[PDB]
RNA sequence: GGCAUAGUUC
DNA sequence: CAACGGGCGGAACTATGCC
DNA sequence: CCGTTGTT
């Protein structure tokens, strides 16, 4: 059973790749002239941040170019009609199948 | 297309054109051929 | 998560004529807040927010040491 | 305005 | 004998994210 | 699952 540890850090780690990739992009980019290099310039917190909010809002766990393949109906919004609705809601499983 | 054929081309852009304007009528008429690029707009939503 | 696998994920992370090296050494989380300030649940609900809190990273770079920290 | 996803009734 | 393509219920009601 | 078309 998947829960938030490891759906979220399954997510996590392409984040963290892409950012590598970014600040990897740019600092080739800006060490070919070889004047200089920076480093909060070369990190872009959108990555991450913008990342984990849409795949938390959409419910499409995966990138955002990618919303086909990226498996729908995780993230759902919790029901709130009675207390029972919440607790059963918090404690729910679900299997994959069409 | 018709800027490149008045110009003149270098015998491979005018073929390469001819398929792209290909690709582009054959996914206007149906878009989901099998192994096509599948042509897309913005956010990677595929046309109708 | 927060505790270890966070952690774990920046450490396996593969480090990126003069030359450059990054490293990063080790995260930290701060209680939720707010960037116009802690943020309370409810007013993370009233006003439309999202309830998060920032995640820093010791970065070192080096020439061929300097240390970066709370990045 | 439209596209998508989720839940529910019979 | 093997590869390819089309086919797969009916209605209805809310909500949320995004172009 | 099973109707077309190819290959052999």
């Amino acid at each position: 059973l998947d829960l938030a540890g490891p759906l979220l850090a399954f997510l996590f780690r392409g984040m963290f790749k892409n950012l590598l990739k970014e600040v990897r992009i740019y600092a080739q980019k800006f060490i070919d002239r070889g004047k200089d290099f920076n480093l909060e310039l070369a990190i872009k917190t959108r990555i991450i941040s913008d990342g984990l909010k849409y795949s938390l809002a959409t419910g499409n766990w995966g990138d955002q170019k990618k919303a086909h393949q990226a498996r729908a109906g995780v993230s759902q919004v919790l029901n709130r009609l009675t207390f029972a609705s919440t607790l059963s809601h918090l404690r729910r499983l679900n299997s994959p199948i069409g | 297309l018709r800027r490149n054929e008045q110009n003149g081309a270098a015998a491979h852009v005018i073929a390469e054109d001819v398929k792209l304007l290909q690709f582009h009528v054959a996914t206007m008429v149906d878009n989901e051929l099998p192994g096509l690029p599948r042509a897309m707009q913005k956010s990677g939503r595929p046309l109708k | 998560f927060i505790q270890m696998s966070v952690q774990r994920i920046v450490e396996d992370a593969p480090p990126i004529p003069p030359r450059y090296l990054l490293k990063f050494e080790q995260i930290y989380l701060s209680k939720p807040t707010h960037w116009e300030s802690p943020m309370m649940p409810n007013e993370a609900r009233l006003r439309n927010l999202t309830y998060s809190a920032p995640l820093y990273v010791d970065i070192t770079k080096t020439v061929i040491q300097t240390q970066h920290q709370k990045t």
